[PDB]
RNA sequence: GUAAGGCGGGGGAGCACUACAAGGGGUGGAGCGUGCGGUUUAAUUGGAUUCAACGCCGGGAACCUCACCGGGGGCGACGGCAGGAUGAAGGCCAGGCUGAAGGUCUUGCCGGACGCGCCGAGAGGAGGUGCAUGGCCGCCGUCAGCUCGGCGUCCACUUAAGUGUGGUAACGAGCGAGACCCGCGCCCCCAGUUGCCAGUCCCUCCCGCUCGGGAGGGAGGCACUCUGGGGGGACUGCCGGCGAUAAGCCGGAGGAAGGGGCGGGCGACGGUAGGUCAGUAUGCCCCGAAACCCCCGGGCUACACGCGCGCUACAAUGGGCGGGACAAUGGGUGCCGACCCCGAAAGGGGGAGGUAAUCCCCUAAACCCGCCCUCAGUUCGGAUCGCGGGCUGCAACUCGCCCGCGUGAAGCUGGAAUCCCUAGUACCCGCGCGUCAUCAUCGCGCGGCGAAUACGUCCCUGCUCCUU
RNA sequence: GUCGGGCUCAUAACCCGA
């Protein structure tokens, strides 16, 4: 039981997707229920800026954006499925975190 | 750069330092004489010179 | 002493108390979501930190 | 929250990056890459000459450690030297290159030839540099060299096309040094084939 | 047996639920018939004033809104109510007369603002400062 | 103010719920295809015409009428005088406030008159009209001002601007309200009289175009 | 209306009164500066004021601290403020308790206009320049 | 330690060998308090070990401040010939007056020797 | 009974005008205030001022003399704790412009920065003076 | 008064600015009732309207061949 | 202008004269023959061929090739 | 204390009566003997003189009557700046 | 009947007349001295303005669940004219919803909810119904479409 | 001299609301907010002057910022000289000079090797030069051009386009345009928490006393909305008419959408001696015991005046009072603060839940209903000044912001001139971020309510191609 | 004729007000 809960957060889409096929595995390889991936809204920062470095001519501006897209997965806590999900091998620039409920 | 280091009431038969040592630090770092109280030198004190 | 006039002070609120991390200069610092840049040396290192200009 | 997670740590590699330029300038450093395990992280620097980055016998490699841990972050790192994976298609080193090239004392029509001969014979698709200072005057100038297919507007000119800037210090003034290349696998939208049977 | 449909406009979405009944129609707990300005409440009258007195009394409606403005969330429900009405009955005499009248009670409006753009920026796209030659 | 007036319900497909187009006539052989007199409830399309050409056609008298009192006045010409800029003080988006005066003033014209406030309006929206003109035109090189003639949809366009701005100088700055000086420039141009803003518009309008045939 | 009076009590009885109950009878801001405590420079001007009061210190006294507030210690005696560049006599009356220091010693000179000169119209920018 | 202008006793030269090569071989091995009025203070707490003072200061005042204080310590001590050899044994190029240490490393047979030889001679 | 002019407190009132309306030609009395007054002497603001009866007229100058010994509040008065005594006052037409008076001619004896700009006649509330507060008429260079 | 005419045919656009039309219309009640004559008018003109006009012999002078 | 693109034109013919019976005068049938026969990742592009290749199968088929 | 050309070794100051055209102005000076003044090349492109501005000039010991050079010009800064000084007297403008 | 079925202020209108019989209400001895909020600028004119915000007060928990205060603040601001400046809008005072929320709840007809604000009691919710069935039966004379429910 | 092709008041063709024509709103006249020229000052620090200088240098400067004016005090890696363990460099209790200071001096102690009293060099420089440079940026211009192995790049027609189709001493190419990337509008599949509540079921409460109707909880479910990964859909594809029958253009059906589907990102070879050395980098020339570094107090906030961009009004198409309605973008641990109590208000004392679809900012204004005002310098307008209470900060006088009562200026529709806009656009109304300890009449975005006119010309102001 | 503002890249000529 005690449905532990995984949260995956990261800013390349695709090297998101293949770590939760990879639990999406884990869980259908054993006996053991699993709530899909659920997808929680992005969080875009946004940055204007001038484009120029003194003050002549007419203001044009910049507009730079970064978008960071977010899962959530609930999953019952079996050793054989804990286990497996220790060895997983995250990407770099995937941040992962487990906790129980 | 001259010469001063002196009158420590130093004689010969025996000595007695003139200015006493300053508790803070051990013995040796001597006490100041400016005749009201008797400054560290370089610790911390005006106990009202004895 | 003599090492207490060439000493600063330290402000905590005000221009004088947040520089640009590269250049080194007061007033126009971006201060948003934590990073401290000027704006001029943001504009020209913000594709290396991953941002990127859709629109 | 979780953002100002994200770009702090993007913020830490760009200042190592941009301080291991100036050090490891000469050698030819080509840039790096943190891996952040357990207990420690490992830093890699694909190099072009690891005998002057390494030291002799490894004494350089251990004031850079104790600066990479004590003026950054880096709770534990460790450090090992590489080669770059292609020398000739990574233009942010033929800029170094020529630009050292040129504060040695070679004319500036010597040097943008070689670099261009060298690029488009190690198999690239296109070329473009651009000199621009005070060469031979005391007026400005600014000439332009280039030898195949090169995009230069619109998003696969913002992807595929790898570009550096340098520059060239003299006894004059100083002197910029621009290059661009694609590499040879680049396959425009405009370039399709016929699926034949 | 019951029937729900959805109508959009400008940001105001609107839920509808039809069943047999009485001919009461409530619209967020308000009763149409006080609903306070007038070119409001004339707005989600029509689909139903254009079917009769006869099949408005066999049907109860009631209508969740939200978003928008008082005339953005009026048009929503008049376009969830009419979507309604021609599928509870299923006759198209009536679908004939409700694209006589207005064709949107049944297709929809797509039309949103645009995004402002810089020399005064927060005025409109187009809205520009006022030049000075000397 | 009566709750039987506050609270109202339409039972029929009558325009605004209290008078209908049926036995209104338009002499005007010229305005017959542009006066749009047809069942229509309500009066408001969310100005879905102004994209396609010729769109105006279909769209009920009632509320052009409407749409062209949203305005402030006056405001880069004079009218009667003065100039009339009146701003955040117009009513220039708020269709409400214009829907509420052409209703009082309909309800006004149907007590002074005895008559279907639409079949006055008829009337009057073609004494209003002017069929005659004058331009200029460029040929060789030199310009010289001409008579011209006027196509019926901008016929119908001048007259009713030249109705919503003679009303609209009547309650500047002076006693009487905006429903009831809506009210009394319809009546008396129907009427044919002198005291009009829209009717002498028209008269100094074909005169000086007669001068230049 | 021969005396001088601030809330109906006298100058030698508002003399000695407190330093917590005489600021009920200053304005707000007055009121608040002596609540967050002097500064250690108004501190040691009032080290001083007091000394120059008693019997001691005859010699003039001189300040930058041009935020002080006029208390009822500092009537009688002269004290130079500095407005950018010079020492400005201000001496002490009633009638200013209450006031800042600063608020006596003029920072600025009156400034008595001369005649426009080339570019002051619209009319003499163009006709000058060549 | 006055002026050789104070007929204290004589001095031998085996001793001022054995005693003046000790400080090089101390020096390279611990820590040096030279001069005179620093290692005063240090002595006065009895801390410096082997003290080697000269017959050279001039005038005959600030001259004599250990021989008046040796009959109350240990003092193990030596007299030395003259000062430029004082400041090449340790330190620098002064007159020097008493360059006193403490712990002598390896220098400790000569100590047994000639330190209390000087002990039992006089005092 | 009706009266075309009231005369209440110096200045004489209309008498075809709200009571709360009427009291406001009183230099020293807004409208927030009157409106106070009349619902302290506890008659309604609304009625028409010439309806007032000479007992009426008797309260309301009572009112007028100290309000705060009647029930107005201290936090609502013309000026509070007086300079010369830490009293509450009040005052109106021909006693506040002298208080006023006597309130610059204090500044101006002691020369504050304050008095001096009201010598000048320059605004005094810390305004700024290059484009603006030109009252002046203008200059030229040729033509 | 006047008489009207209905538009059968546009030839192009006249004008100092570009704001006249020329057009061939034909009268239809009056002295002449079935002439075709040739005029300007000003605004937006279809075909199968009907213009009324107040003088029935003008003739609007020629267009510059039509282009 | 809906001018058509210059590769366009250049595939659309190559692919037509190369297999000049596998292309009906339907657009449903071009628009998957197309997707199947060439490397094409885009949409708007077999779209834009798919309606050129018809175009051209409705021409050769009744007379004049011009 | 300022910058201002005052008289610096043979200095004169220019206050010129007429122009006759072609780089000869004609200065009213107190001498009494009229100096027939000339421009030289640096100040012909970037500063621009007219009539009845005090300026300053060169002479030459060569009859000490018709000579003088411009050498630097004078603004409306410092016409009446040159006055409360007492450096120069304005009586001879007039009179 | 409910609250639900009859316009919002004629409901007010009407409350605000039953409320002048419970002898818990009755307006502080500051009222005839103050105005309500910061985006005023005149006092209130009718004598019994306590007793319509009052009976505002009530209609307004029982539809809107357990609200507090600095809530109510925010619904009784609006626009204020600040001289030559724009426009901009602003929150009210406090004391004169205080009063009013701890008068009802010695009325009986509000409670406090611990750590979510207040709500309203049986006693209130049969007081709020029953005027409201009154006020509509005599609203179906004159409207006959409000017959139906 | 401080580093010896284009134009023409010629001809054709073609375009653009920073052009006109047809229209909607104004600016120019009054008061104030702010930037500028000019005068004044100990200083009122500098750059930019037609479009393309003037709420611009992210420039809302109380100290700092800071470059300006008055005063005070510090700094010479390293070589080699005067001097130096008999003790160089350097530190301090108390008190004087002082705005205040072991900064100096009176007073006597301390530390243990170097040493600006000297010479050479060196750090450092918001000091000069943008007309010595690099990088970046505005404008010709999102125009249709610039070239390679005079022509090709020309002519006719066509296109938003050197975009295409035919004829051509031409045939082939490259970069720019297009393709390309991000959003918006319709349908389907996979997902169901922190998002959603329609149908069933338990429990409590209220109304006409209950046959009917309504409101809250917990059990359950992903139906609908939503969130976000992947797919579909539109191609001049189908029908009619011009044009050659080719390029293409006009009209119509079906469609959620139609003819680059709509709105944005991306700016070729070069020029402009255009702006920036005062964001960083940099050559040459100058300061180098000072032009470098710090601290206190003033200044950039002065005021006969001319100008630019705006805010509030000159009232009824309104002012005031009391009631009633409906959003979106974004932000939060040095911070957002629901909930209870104190105050008339600004504000004050406690204080849950939040490192985020979970808790908070966050029940917008214009709009609708009732009563007072009735065309007046007023119940319009709210500058200007008096007295009192507060918030941030080490410090509110010069020179901050907020609240209550009082006072009540010009202004009754604006001469000659002149600006912005083609559809969810302009006008009208409020909101969020940035700067920020405190302070928005600004910049950049958001939604609410919602029109009039024209689908055209080269008349005026400009720009592109062929010809003379 | 005098001061001020308009039009032009800017001055003359031209338009408007005090
Ligand atoms: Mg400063
Ligand atoms: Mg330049
Ligand atoms: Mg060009
Ligand atoms: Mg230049
Ligand atoms: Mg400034
Ligand atoms: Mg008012
Ligand atoms: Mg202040
Ligand atoms: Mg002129
Ligand atoms: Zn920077």
């Amino acid at each position: 039981m005690q449905k532990a809960r995984i949260k995956l957060a990261s800013t390349n889409v695709r090297s998101l997707e293949e770590v939760a096929n990879q639990i999406k595995q884990i869980a259908e390889r054993t006996g053991v229920r699993m709530s899909g991936p659920i997808p929680l809204p992005t969080k875009r920062i946004r940055i204007v800026t001038r484009k120029s470095p003194d003050g002549e001519g007419s203001a044009t501006f910049d507009r730079w954006e970064l978008r960071i897209h977010k899962r959530l997965i609930d999953i019952e806590a079996d050793e054989r499925a804990m286990r497996q999900i220790m060895r997983i091998r995250v990407p770099e620039d995937v941040t992962i975190e487990i906790e129980l409920i | 750069m001259g010469q001063k280091w002196k009158l420590y009431i130093v004689k010969d038969g025996k000595v007695i330092r003139k200015n006493k040592f300053c508790p803070r630090c051990g013995p040796g770092v001597f006490m100041a004489d400016h005749g009201d109280r008797w400054a560290c030198g370089r610790c911390g004190y005006t106990e009202w010179k004895k | 002493a003599k090492a207490d006039y060439n000493k600063r002070k330290p402000r905590k609120f005000g221009k004088g108390a947040r520089r640009c991390i590269r250049c080194g200069q007061y007033g126009p610092i971006i201060r948003i979501h934590g990073l401290m840049l000027c704006r001029h040396c943001f504009r020209e290192v913000a594709p290396k930190l991953g941002f990127r200009k859709y629109e | 929250a979780i953002e100002r997670y994200f770009i702090r740590e993007a913020v830490k590699e760009m200042l190592i990056d941009e301080f291991l330029e100036k050090e490891l300038r000469r050698a030819g450093y080509g840039g790096l890459d943190i891996k952040k395990t357990p207990l420690g992280t490992k830093v890699i620097i694909f190099a072009a000459n690891p005998g002057y980055v390494i030291g002799r016998g490894g004494r350089r490699i251990r004031e850079l450690t104790r600066i990479l841990e004590r003026q950054f972050g880096l709770e534990n790192p460790q450090i090992d030297v590489q080669e770059i994976k292609n020398p000739y298609l990574n233009a942010k080193v033929q800029a170094v290159r020529i630009a050292q090239a040129l504060e040695r004392g070679i004319h500036f029509r010597r040097a943008a030839y070689a670099a261009m001969r060298a690029i488009m014979s190690n198999g690239a698709r296109g070329v473009e540099i651009r000199i621009s200072g005070k060469l031979t005057g005391e007026r400005a100038k600014s000439v332009r060299f280039y030898q195949g297919y090169l995009a230069k507007v619109g998003n696969p000119a913002e992807t595929l096309v790898s570009k550096g800037y340098a520059q060239a210090l003299l006894k004059l003034g100083v002197i910029g040094v621009k290059v661009a290349i694609m590499p040879p696998d680049a396959r425009l939208p405009d370039e399709i084939e016929i699926i034949e049977k | 047996r019951i029937i729900q449909t959805t109508g959009k406009r400008k940001t105001a979405i609107a839920r509808a639920v039809i069943r047999e009944g009485k001919g009461r129609v409530r619209i967020n707990g308000k009763p149409v018939e006080l609903v306070e300005p007038e070119i409001a409440r004339f707005t989600i009258l029509e689909p139903l004033i254009l079917a009769g007195e006869e099949i408005w009394n066999s049907v109860d409606i009631d209508v969740k809104v939200q978003g928008g403005g008082f005339m953005g969330q009026a048009e929503a429900a008049r376009i969830a109510i009419a979507r309604a009405l021609v599928e509870w009955t299923g006759d198209m005499n009536l679908k004939e007369k409700f694209i006589k009248y207005d064709r949107t009670m049944l297709v929809g409006d797509p039309r949103r603002t645009e995004p402002h753009k810089p020399n005064r920026s927060t005025k409109g796209p187009r809205a520009k400062r006022q030049k000075s030659y000397r | 103010k009566p709750l039987s007036e506050r609270f109202f319900i339409p039972h029929e497909i009558k325009v605004m719920g209290r008078w209908s187009t049926e036995d209104v006539e338009v002499r005007d052989p010229s305005l017959k295809p542009y006066i749009n007199l047809e069942p229509r409830l309500l009066p408001h399309t969310h100005g879905r015409h102004a994209k396609k050409h010729f769109g105006k056609a279909n769209v009920h008298i009632v509320e052009r009428l409407i749409n062209k009192i949203m305005r402030s006045g006056g405001s880069h010409y004079k009218v009667a005088g003065h100039f009339m800029r009146r701003e955040h003080r117009s009513l220039n988006s708020k269709k409400v406030k214009a829907y509420e005066v052409v209703k009082e003033a309909f309800k006004i014209i149907e007590k002074r008159t005895g008559k279907n406030p639409i079949q006055v309006l008829v009337w009057a929206i073609e004494n209003a009209a002017p069929r005659e003109d004058t331009t200029s035109v460029m040929f060789g090189g030199i310009r010289y001002h001409v008579a011209v003639d006027i196509s019926p949809m901008r016929r119908l366009d001048v007259a009713l601007r030249n109705i919503a701005l003679g009303a609209s100088a009547k309650c500047y700055r002076t006693k009487m309200s905006f429903a009831e000086a809506l009210a009394e420039e319809i009546i008396l141009a129907a009427n044919k009289d002198p005291k009009s803003y829209a009717y002498s518009k028209k008269l100094e309008i074909e005169r000086i175009a007669e001068s230049s045939r | 209306r021969k005396e001088f009076r601030y809330r109906g009590y006298t100058l030698e009885q508002l003399m000695n009164m407190s330093l917590e109950e005489l600021a009920k009878l200053l304005p707000a801001r007055q009121r608040r500066s002596l609540k967050r405590g002097l500064t250690p420079e108004q501190k040691k001007l009032l080290r001083k004021i007091r000394l120059a009061k008693k019997g001691k210190y005859n010699k003039p006294i001189r300040t930058h601290c041009r935020d002080m507030i006029v208390l009822p210690e500092m009537v009688g005696l002269t004290i130079y403020v500095h407005n950018g560049k010079e020492f400005v006599p201000v001496e002490i009356k009633p009638e200013m308790i209450g006031h800042y220091l600063g608020e006596f010693a003029p920072t600025r000179k009156r400034v008595q206009h001369g005649a426009p000169g080339i570019g002051a119209t619209r009319s003499s920018m163009f006709v000058a320049v060549k | 330690m006055a002026k050789p202008s104070y007929v204290k006793f004589e001095v031998p030269k085996e001793l001022a060998e054995k005693a003046l090569q000790a400080v090089e071989i101390a020096r390279d091995t611990g820590k040096i308090r030279k001069g005179t009025n620093e290692t005063t203070k240090a002595v006065e707490r009895g801390q410096a070990k082997l003290v080697i003072i000269a017959e050279d200061v001039d005038p005959e005042e600030i001259v004599a401040h250990l021989p008046p204080l040796c009959e109350e310590k240990e003092i193990p001590y030596i007299y030395v010939p003259s000062k430029k050899e004082l400041g090449a044994a340790a330190g620098i190029e002064v007159a020097a007056a008493s360059v006193a240490i403490i712990e002598p490393g390896k220098a400790r047979d000569l100590v047994e020797e000639i330190a209390m030889k000087v002990r039992e001679l006089m005092k | 009974d009706f009266r075309h002019i009231v005369r209440v407190a110096g200045v004489d009132l209309d008498g075809n005008k709200q009571l709360r309306w009427a009291l406001t030609a009183i230099k020293g009395v807004g409208i927030n205030f009157a409106t106070m007054v009349c619902r302290v002497a506890g008659l309604d603001p609304f009625m028409k001022a010439g309806y007032l009866t000479d007992e009426q007229v008797k309260k309301i100058e009572e009112i007028l003399q100290d309000p705060v010994a009647h029930g107005i509040p201290r936090w609502a008065v013309n000026r509070p704790k007086d300079y010369e005594t830490g009293r509450d006052l009040h005052l109106i037409t021909a006693k506040l412009d002298m208080a006023i008076r006597e309130d610059i001619m204090r500044l101006r004896r002691i020369r504050a920065y304050r008095g001096i700009r009201h010598e000048l006649g320059l605004p005094v509330r810390g305004q700024r003076t290059r484009s603006n507060f030109r009252r002046g008429q203008t200059v030229g260079v040729s033509r | 008064e006047g008489y009207p005419a209905e538009v059968i045919e546009i030839i192009g656009r006249t004008g100092t600015t570009g704001d006249v039309t020329q057009v061939k219309v034909r009268i239809l009640e009056g002295r002449d009732k079935g002439r075709v004559i040739r005029r300007n008018v000003r605004g937006p003109v279809r075909v199968g309207d009907i213009l009324i006009l107040r003088e029935t012999e003008r003739e609007a002078r020629e267009i510059k061949s039509r282009r | 202008g809906k001018i058509r693109q210059g590769f366009i034109k250049r595939v659309a013919r190559e692919l037509f004269n190369k297999y000049p019976n596998e292309f009906t005068r339907d657009f449903e049938h071009n628009k998957k023959k197309v997707e199947e026969l060439t490397n094409v990742t885009s949409k708007k592009i077999r779209n834009r061929i798919a309606g050129y290749i018809t175009k051209l199968v409705r021409m050769k088929e009744e007379g004049k090739i011009l | 204390v300022i910058r201002v050309p005052l008289p610096e070794g043979n200095q004169l100051f220019g206050v010129v009566e007429q122009a006759l055209g072609a780089g000869w102005m004609d200065v009213r000076c107190e001498d009494g003997k009229i100096r027939r003044c000339r421009i030289p090349g640096k100040l012909r492109r970037r500063v621009w003189i007219r009539v009845g501005d005090l300026v300053i000039v060169q002479p030459w010991p060569v009859q000490s009557d018709k000579r003088g050079d411009i050498v630097y010009r004078y603004t409306q800064t410092q016409v009446d700046w040159l006055l409360r000084k007492g450096k120069i007297t304005q009586e001879f403008l007039t009179g | 009947a409910t609250v639900y079925d009859v316009p919002g202020d004629l409901l007010v209108e009407r409350v605000a007349q039953r409320l002048k019989e419970i002898p818990e209400i009755k307006p502080p001895e500051w009222a005839p001295f103050v105005k309500t909020g910061r985006h005023k600028e005149r006092l209130p004119e009718q004598e019994d303005w306590w007793y319509y915000r009052v009976a505002s007060i009530l209609r307004r928990v029982y539809l809107d669940g357990p609200v507090g205060i600095e809530r109510l603040r925010t619904y009784y601001g609006g626009r204020k004219n600040r001289g030559h400046a724009p426009e901009r809008f602003y929150k009210a005072g406090g004391s004169i919803i205080r009063k009013a929320l701890q008068q009802l709840e010695a009325a009986g007809f509000v409670e406090k909810v611990p750590g979510k604000g207040r709500v309203i009691t049986p006693k209130g919710r049969s007081f709020l119904d029953k005027i409201a069935t009154e006020l509509k039966k005599e609203l179906e004379e004159i409207i006959p479409e409000l017959k139906k429910y």
